[PDB]
């Protein structure tokens, strides 16, 4: 399958959380290729900065032979 | 219940239309096969017990099911497992006798897993006595014969699994 | 209720309703006027009602009140007290519906085990509703007076 | 009459009737004198009454009295009458009763299985009632009309 | 079975409360409204068998499927139960009407009437289009007679429509 | 003895028709017949 | 609305009556073989289909030249094969152009329908069909339609295809008597509807048209009687012994109360005290009354002794009283001892279930008394008839839209519904695609969603379950005992209890998942996605079970509660439809509500119940708290002392 | 679930025995038929959206179920009967090359009745529904596989009734 390996910054509006929060906020991940439009979306919507997108697992131009 | 000819007369009625060559065509074979289903069913009906003696000597006897913990174990529990496969039996002729199955629906499947799950009646073992039920059949009435009762009880066998 | 005692007869013959019955209705919809003048005299004057019952049911009855009696002491008094208010309430609903039912479905079916149950005596209940029959009666003309009596008769018999 | 109602359903309760069921047999007492007047007034013009509603029933189908009908021939036409008269009877007897009862029991149960056994057909006679309870209710008085109408109204709806 | 009379007391009663000026209103309009229904009830007895069978055929005139083969009010025996049907809705709507309460329909008719025809494989929409038609029937009557009220006549019909449909939105 | 075979023999398919729209289209069927 | 369902099954009432359906069902009535009767009808009728389907082809072949010969009999002035879709004294022909196109189709479709329908009949061996569908169709049609024309057409048709059978008087009597019989029927006026009324007040009254009767099959009556034979005697015992115990536990388990039959079979009892003392038996009591609670008991009996289920809450109220002042006995007793059993069986005839075409049924009990005549209520425990009486007076229940079925216990691990067949126990209810189910936080009251939307996350503290999060960070984000190995181990541990409620065996764990997660590879979120879509989860909590089930355990699973109606439902239903179970755990675990309660770092967990599920883990002894539900006095010391 | 061969040696590891002549003179017969089934199953995944098409437009198009104030009106609940129907077709050809009906007992069966009494979907109209869809089927698997077909869609039916 391939995968990326999304970077992203997820700031923290309408809370003032008082437990570690670090992890959720500045974050690197792999994402598989299926999720990553739905991921996309909901980094954004939720206000978040997506520094990076790689193709960490996978080629470009690959027609067959991607799962 | 319904037999061949109301299945057949309604599916010509439903449509506004008379009795059509497809339907004349399986009204006739249920006709011509009819005085050999009542033989069949004549020659069941006068060895019922030794049907299910022999069907139960061959599935059921000697294992596991008959023996203190299984289901057939006590008396009134082997009387009742009899009384069950006759009931098979008869309702197997019934069907045969109709041509349809709508009497194993409506008067046999209906429930029959509500009342053997609720008693907790093997199934399997009764899927196995139905058709030691259904050779000896066969080999009483004959080949053709026992195929004809033989869908019936594996409709019923089927109704089980 | 008249209306639906008609309608449930009706219906139990699988027939519509009767020249009969109409007529037991329209008479339960004429006489409707006087039944809310009767339940509104009832209703207005409860609180007089329930303390002059209870003072004539004391003072006839003073062993419900002394020590051992089943309504000793203010807290079972004031109970007591509830109770009729109650069973006033109660016939009330029978005057404005002009029978019996909410009656019996509300404070009537399982009376005695209720009462038994709680020790109470239920003849003393009884004259309980006797003295707060002839406390309202008091509060209106003869023909409404009648017609209220009924329903503490209804009362008054299922509890005795 | 309302007054055997209300016996047969305290009985089936084995109870005496509640106040609301003696109300109603109140009411019917009372009414009593304009019920016989309308039994009375119907009573002496059954004559007029019977042939206006057969002309026009006649009217309404000719066929009855036409070669092969039911009422063909002076012998069944007769009949007709006689049987014009009677529900005309029955209707008098429920308007004195306060309730269905007397017309039910005699000339309503099992009237389809009768008329069907001597081919006088049931929409024949369903016609005969709507006719003969237009020709009665105009000899009556507008709230005698009304009054009396319900049970002409019920024959009608047993009938068919 | 519950009337209007026997509704408020059961509401009245739940909280223990003395019938208080609201209740005597509402008592009050229904029995000024008693004579109306009266009336309603005596012109639905007078007319019972000609509404019924006129709704049926304007019914089946509306939907012709149903009186052709596959039909559900195909042949007499069907056409029989279904005009049957139409009877029943028509004597307990004037039960309800006489109530002033909808409750008996939901008590003796609704209740279970899903169940009953989806079991027969009667089809709900053409009996709610019947119901409807009897009552446009009862309200056209009620309109030609001399009657004064007859806005309390839509109430039971409108109320089966709407307990026994699907529901579409 | 190979007669007794109905349930058991080959099956004979019988005919049943796709329905069409009904007399409750009637109106269309005319806008139907007018919309050449 | 309804608020409450009796259920639904499919009702086949019989439309018309064939010789195979009588014999066969004359035969499967009383418990036994076909015997010489009922197989010698079969014969004889098998011999005859030959000829009656020779009718049948000569009639349908010539059916247009029959109904052409009735329509020019009985039309005048035009042609009425225009459009195709002995003489009564008022016989007079119609004209086509007066009497309107309508009338005159279904005239044509009236006259080829009897046709047909006597053809039907031939077939049949029977004319049952034509009597149904006959008797009273004249009064349906006298008022649009002519009836001396309607007997003019009939006769003619009747002429036209008895004309095509000069073969011998085997074929030409069949359809002269079929036709006859047809004649006959149109002549007949309406019967009488059969009316049911009410025994009493809370039963309403009913009736049923006599064609649906004649349609239905006939119910087997039985009477005892002195003068019967020995052999119809031991037939009626045995009728009542299948009504009482529901079989013949003679016949299968030699049971039997001799003395008892002796008295009946000589006229000493009457079959009503027969009944009577038959249904107080230990027999009786140990078979159909210590199995059960009074209150399905007395539904049984109803069954037994009436040949119907109760009819209305009141009924169910007043015989469940009965049978808990006096027991079997009582209950007994007032069941014989009612006007209606002697109104339907008097003192001599075996009660009979009732039914679907006997009479007139009633839409408040459908779905119960279809499921109290089967063979298989003596397995379903639960009262069936004062549940639903009583919760069509109620709101709707707490429970699953889909029905009762789809609730899942509410415990740590495994998922435990009931079986639809096992002990049957279903309860449905028409939940509408709007309902919103009621939960209970597991926290503090006012974190509800419901309310306060915006503590969706707030984490319950004591008062709700325990939070796994990856808090701490992740070991290597060399040197030994690294503190961060504990707290990552027990979170993934953590997030296989969640997934799977339990942990798994050894060799089971998804391992790569679990090192691309404490690489920092994944988010929790991720691995607890792989987790839900890895095959054993397939196996052990997709695949067993009915898709709904399937769903509503990994939506509790998942999002920590259970769905709140048919908009969750239906969309994940949906998905299952179209895509599969990969996609449902894709759309549950990326919805938004998710995202809001567990972020990708916080193991999922319990956040909502039931009310049965807070029922079960609170209404115990020893976890019930003493101020539930009861008065607390507080306790003084007496002031003597 | 359990197909035939999973029966076969669930019947033999529930007492500990080694498979005996019997329990491979069953197995021999799945195998015997197995091709059948493979064929069959081919057939109906490529057919399947228009045996599902031909059984509605036979059986429930131009009826009161598809007009207003029918249970098939509007727009989502027409999906959703075609919706079901899909999955009784695809899971009645899942157990037809099992053998066994266990799949339908379990994913299909094991709730669907409470969830149709529940949503109010009428069962003789969908009982009509799958009937249609097995006379389609019929017609287009052959005759043998047509009546296997017939057997497992019978037997949802059944379930549902
Ligand atoms: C000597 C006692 C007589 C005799 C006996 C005999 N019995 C069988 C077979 C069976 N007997 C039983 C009986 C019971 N099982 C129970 O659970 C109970 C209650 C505890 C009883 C009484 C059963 C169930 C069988 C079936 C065998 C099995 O165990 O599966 C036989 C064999 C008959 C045959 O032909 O197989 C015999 C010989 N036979 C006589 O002639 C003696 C008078
Ligand atoms: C042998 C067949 C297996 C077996 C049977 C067994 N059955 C029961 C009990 C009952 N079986 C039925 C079934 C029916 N009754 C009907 O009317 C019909 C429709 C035609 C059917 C299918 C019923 C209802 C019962 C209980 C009530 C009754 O007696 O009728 C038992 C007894 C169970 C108990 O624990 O009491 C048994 C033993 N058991 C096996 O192990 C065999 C594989
Ligand atoms: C045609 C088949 C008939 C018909 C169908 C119909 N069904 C629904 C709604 C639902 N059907 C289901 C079915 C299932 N649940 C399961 O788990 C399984 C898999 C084994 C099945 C088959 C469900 C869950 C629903 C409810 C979905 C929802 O939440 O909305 C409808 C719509 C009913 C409604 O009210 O929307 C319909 C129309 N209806 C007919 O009339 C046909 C005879
Ligand atoms: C205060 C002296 C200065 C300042 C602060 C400031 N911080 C943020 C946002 C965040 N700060 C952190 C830091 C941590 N979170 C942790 O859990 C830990 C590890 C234990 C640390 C060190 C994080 C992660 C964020 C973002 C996420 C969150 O805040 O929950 C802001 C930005 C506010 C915003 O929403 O944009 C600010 C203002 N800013 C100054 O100017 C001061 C000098
Ligand atoms: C009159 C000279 C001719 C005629 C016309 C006619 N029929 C109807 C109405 C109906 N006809 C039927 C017929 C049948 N029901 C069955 O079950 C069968 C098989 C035995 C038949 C043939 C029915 C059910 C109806 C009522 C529903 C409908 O309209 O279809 C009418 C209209 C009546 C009206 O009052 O509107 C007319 C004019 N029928 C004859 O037999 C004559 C040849
Ligand atoms: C007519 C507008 C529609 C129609 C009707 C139809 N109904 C049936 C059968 C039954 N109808 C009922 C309904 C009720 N029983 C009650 O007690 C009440 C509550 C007061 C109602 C509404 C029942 C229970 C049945 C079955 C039992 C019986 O016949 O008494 C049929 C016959 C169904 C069949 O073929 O078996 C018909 C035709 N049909 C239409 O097409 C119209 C939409
Ligand atoms: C035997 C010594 C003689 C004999 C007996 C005989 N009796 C009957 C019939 C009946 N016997 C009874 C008696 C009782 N039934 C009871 O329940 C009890 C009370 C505990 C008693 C005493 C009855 C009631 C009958 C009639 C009903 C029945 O058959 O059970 C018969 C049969 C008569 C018939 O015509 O069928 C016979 C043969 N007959 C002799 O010749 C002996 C001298
Ligand atoms: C008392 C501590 C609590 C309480 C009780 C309560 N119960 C009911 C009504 C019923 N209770 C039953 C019970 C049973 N059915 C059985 O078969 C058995 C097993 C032996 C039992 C115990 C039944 C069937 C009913 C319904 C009776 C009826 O039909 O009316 C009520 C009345 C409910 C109503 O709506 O009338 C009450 C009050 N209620 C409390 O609050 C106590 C905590
Ligand atoms: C051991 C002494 C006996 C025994 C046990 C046994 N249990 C199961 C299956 C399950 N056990 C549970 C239990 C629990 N779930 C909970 O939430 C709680 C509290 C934490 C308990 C105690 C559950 C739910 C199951 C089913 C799900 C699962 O197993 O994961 C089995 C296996 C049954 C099977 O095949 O499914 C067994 C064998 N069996 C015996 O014979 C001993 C007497
Ligand atoms: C106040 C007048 C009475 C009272 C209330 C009370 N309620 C709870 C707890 C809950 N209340 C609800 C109710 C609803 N949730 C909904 O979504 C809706 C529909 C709009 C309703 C009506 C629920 C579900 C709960 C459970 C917790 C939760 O909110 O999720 C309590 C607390 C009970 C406890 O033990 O904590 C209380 C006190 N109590 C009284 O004594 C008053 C008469
Ligand atoms: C016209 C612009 C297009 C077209 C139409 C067409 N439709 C059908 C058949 C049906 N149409 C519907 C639609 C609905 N039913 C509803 O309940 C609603 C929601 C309010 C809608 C829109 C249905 C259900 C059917 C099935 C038949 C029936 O009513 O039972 C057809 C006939 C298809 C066939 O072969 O039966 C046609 C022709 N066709 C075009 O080419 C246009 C693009």
């Amino acid at each position: 399958m391939r995968m990326f390996r999304i970077t992203a910054c997820v700031p923290s509006q309408t809370r003032i959380r008082t437990q570690r929060e670090l992890q959720n906020t500045y974050f690197t991940k792999l994402v598989p290729y299926d999720n990553w439009f739905r991921e996309q979306q909901r980094i954004m919507k939720m206000g978040g900065k997506i520094v990076k997108v790689e193709l960490a697992t996978g080629r470009p131009g690959t027609n067959a032979g991607l799962a | 219940m319904q037999d061949a000819i109301t299945a057949v007369i309604n599916s010509a009625d439903v449509q506004g239309k008379y009795l059509d060559g497809a339907a004349m065509d399986k009204l006739k074979s249920y006709f011509a096969s009819g005085e050999l289903r009542v033989r069949a069913a004549s020659v069941i009906s006068a060895n019922a017990a030794t049907i299910v003696k022999e069907a139960v000597a061959k599935s059921l006897l000697y294992s596991d099911v008959t023996r203190p913990g299984g289901n057939m174990y006590t008396t009134r529990r082997y009387a009742a497992c009899i009384r069950d496969l006759d009931y098979y039996l008869r309702y197997a002729t019934y069907a045969m006798l109709a041509g349809d199955a709508s009497i194993l629906d409506e008067r046999v499947l209906n429930g029959l897993k509500e009342t053997y799950n609720s008693l907790g009646v093997p199934i399997s073992s009764t899927v196995q006595a139905i058709q030691a039920i259904k050779e000896v059949t066969a080999s009483l009435v004959g080949a053709d014969a026992g195929k004809e009762m033989g869908v019936y009880l594996d409709y019923i066998c089927s109704g089980l699994s | 209720s008249i209306v639906t005692k008609s309608i449930v007869n009706a219906d139990a013959e699988a027939r519509y309703l009767s020249p009969g019955e109409l007529d037991r209705i329209k008479a339960f919809v004429t006489g409707g006027a006087a039944r809310l003048r009767i339940a509104e005299t009832l209703t207005g004057s409860r609180e007089t009602i329930v303390k002059q019952a209870g003072d004539r049911l004391f003072q006839k009855r003073p062993d419900i009140v002394s020590p051992g009696g089943n309504a000793y002491g203010e807290e079972m008094t004031a109970t007591c007290l509830r109770d009729m208010d109650y069973y006033l309430r109660l016939v009330t609903y029978g005057v404005v519906s002009g029978d019996v039912t909410p009656i019996e479905e509300i404070g009537l079916v399982g009376v005695r085990e209720m009462y038994r149950s709680l020790g109470t005596p239920i003849e003393a209940v009884a004259q309980s509703v006797r003295e707060m029959k002839e406390v309202a009666s008091g509060l209106m003309s003869s023909d409404d007076a009648a017609e209220a009596s009924a329903y503490f008769d209804f009362v008054i018999g299922k509890m005795s | 009459s309302v007054v055997s109602q209300v016996i047969l359903q305290a009985d089936d309760q084995l109870r005496y009737p509640t106040s609301g069921e003696l109300k109603g047999i109140q009411a019917f007492l009372t009414t009593g004198a304009q019920r016989i007047r309308i039994a009375e007034t119907l009573a002496e013009n059954e004559k007029k009454i019977v042939d206006q509603a057969q002309k026009q029933l006649f009217k309404k189908h000719p066929e009855y009295r036409a070669p092969g009908g039911n009422a063909y021939g002076q012998r069944q036409y007769n009949q007709c009458l006689r049987d014009y008269g009677w529900y005309l009877r029955l209707v008098t007897y429920g308007v004195l009763a306060g309730n269905k009862e007397p017309i039910e029991t005699t000339g309503l149960i099992g009237v389809k299985e009768m008329y069907n056994s001597l081919n006088v057909p049931v929409p024949g006679m369903v016609d005969a009632v709507t006719v003969l309870k237009d020709a009665a209710l105009g000899l009556l008085s507008a709230e005698d009309a009304n009054e009396t109408a319900p049970y002409f109204d019920y024959i009608i709806q047993f009938m068919s | 079975m519950r009337d209007a009379v026997t509704t408020l007391i059961k509401n009245y009663d739940l909280t223990g409360r003395y019938l208080d000026r609201n209740a005597m209103d509402e008592l009050k309009a229904y029995f000024e409204s008693g004579s109306a229904r009266i009336a309603a009830a005596a012109m639905i007895n007078a007319n019972s068998a000609t509404i019924v069978k006129r709704a049926a055929a304007q019914l089946f005139e509306e939907i012709p499927e149903l009186i052709r083969p596959s039909g559900n009010a195909y042949t007499t025996r069907r056409f029989s139960a279904c005009l049957r049907d139409m009877d029943y809705y028509l004597r307990y709507a004037s039960y309800a009407l006489i109530a002033a309460d909808n409750n008996v329909l939901d008590e003796r008719v609704l209740q279970g009437l899903r169940e009953t025809y989806n079991s027969l494989g009667v089809p709900i929409g053409p009996t709610v289009r019947g119901i409807q038609i009897m009552k446009e029937m009862i309200e056209a009557m009620a309109e030609d007679s001399s009657l004064n009220s007859t806005d309390f006549i839509a109430s039971p019909f409108d109320h089966m429509t709407r307990e026994l449909s699907e529901l579409s939105v | 003895p190979s007669q007794v075979a109905f349930a058991s023999g080959d099956p004979i398919p019988q005919n049943v028709a796709r329905r069409t729209p009904g007399p409750s289209l009637n109106r269309f069927k005319e806008m139907a017949r007018q919309v050449k | 609305s309804v608020k409450a369902s009796g259920g639904s099954s499919l009702a086949r009432p019989q439309l018309y009556q064939t010789v195979p359906v009588s014999a066969i069902s004359q035969a499967e009535q009383q418990d036994r073989f076909l015997e010489g009767s009922e197989l010698n009808e079969l014969t004889a009728y098998f011999q005859s289909g030959a000829l009656r389907l020779e009718i049948a082809e000569t009639l349908t072949q010539n059916a247009d030249l029959i109904v052409s010969r009735a329509a020019n009999r009985i039309f005048t002035g035009g042609s009425p094969l225009s459009y195709l879709e002995p003489i009564p004294p008022g016989f007079r022909p119609i004209n086509i152009a007066r009497y309107g196109p309508s009338n005159m189709q279904k005239s044509l479709r009236d006259m080829s329908w009897f046709l047909r329908y006597t053809t039907y009949a031939i077939v049949a061996g029977d004319p049952n069909i034509i009597v149904v569908n006959t008797r009273g169709l004249k009064e349906v049609i006298e008022n649009a339609c002519s009836i001396d024309a309607t007997i003019v057409a009939i006769q003619e048709m009747r002429a036209a295809s008895a004309d095509y059978f000069r073969n011998n008087a085997q074929a030409k009597e069949i359809v002269l008597q079929y036709f006859d019989i047809l004649l006959s029927e149109f002549k007949a006026p309406t019967p009488a509807n059969k009316v049911r009324q009410g025994p009493s007040n809370d039963i309403q009254g009913l009736e049923l048209p006599q064609s649906y009767f004649n349609a239905a099959a006939k119910r087997q009556k039985y009477a005892m009687k002195p003068g019967l034979s020995a052999l119809e005697k031991n037939a009626v015992i045995k009728a009542a012994y299948r009504q009482i115990f529901e079989r013949d536990i003679t016949k299968a388990y030699s049971q039997s109360i001799s003395y008892l039959e002796s008295q009946v079979r000589n006229g000493d009892i009457s079959m009503k005290e027969f009944v009577r003392r038959l249904a107080k038996s230990p027999l009786y009591r140990k078979q159909f009354f210590e199995p059960f609670i009074n209150s399905r008991a007395l539904e049984l009996a109803f069954r037994h002794i009436l040949g119907r289920g109760p009819s209305s809450r009141e009924e169910v109220q007043k015989y469940f009283s009965i049978v808990s002042s006096g027991g079997l006995p009582a209950l007994v007793d007032a069941l014989v001892d009612s006007q209606e059993y002697a109104d339907y069986f008097g003192e001599e005839t075996v009660p009979y279930l009732r039914g679907l075409g006997v009479e007139a049924q009633e839409c408040r009990n459908w779905g119960m008394q279809q499921d109290l005549f089967s063979y298989s209520a003596p397995f379903r425990k639960v009262p069936q008839f004062i549940t639903t009486f009583a919760q069509y007076d109620r709101p709707l229940p707490d429970q699953h839209v889909y029905g009762s079925g789809n609730d899942p216990l509410e415990i740590q691990f495994g998922a435990i519904f009931p079986k639809e067949t096992r002990n049957p126990s279903k309860r449905p209810a028409p939940f509408n695609k709007d309902t919103k189910r009621i939960l209970i936080h597991r926290g503090p009251a006012v974190n509800n969603q419901v309310g306060n939307p915006s503590a969706v996350g707030e984490f319950p503290g004591s008062l709700g379950a325990k939070v796994f999060r990856l808090n701490g960070g992740l070991p290597g984000a060399g040197t030994s005992v690294k503190f961060g190995e504990s707290s990552t181990q027990a979170l993934i541990r953590a997030a296989y209890r969640q997934v799977f409620g339990r942990d798994l065996y050894e060799g089971q764990r998804l391992s790569v998942a679990e090192i691309q997660l404490e690489n920092g590879d994944i988010s929790v979120r991720e691995f607890i996605k792989r987790l839900a879509k890895s095959e054993l989860f397939l196996k052990l909590y997709w695949a067993p079970h009915y898709v709904c089930k399937a769903i509503e355990y990994m939506h509790r699973r998942l999002l920590g509660r259970p769905t709140y109606g048919r908009q969750e439902m239906n969309q994940y239903f949906d998905i299952a439809s179209k895509q599969g179970f990969y996609a449902v755990v894709e759309a549950m675990i990326d919805s938004k509500e998710y995202s809001d309660a567990f972020g990708e770092d916080t193991v999922p967990y319990e956040r909502y119940l039931t009310p049965g599920g807070l029922q079960m883990r609170s209404a115990r002894v020893g976890s019930l708290r003493e101020d539930i539900g009861q008065r607390v006095d507080k306790e003084v010391t007496p002031r003597f002392v």
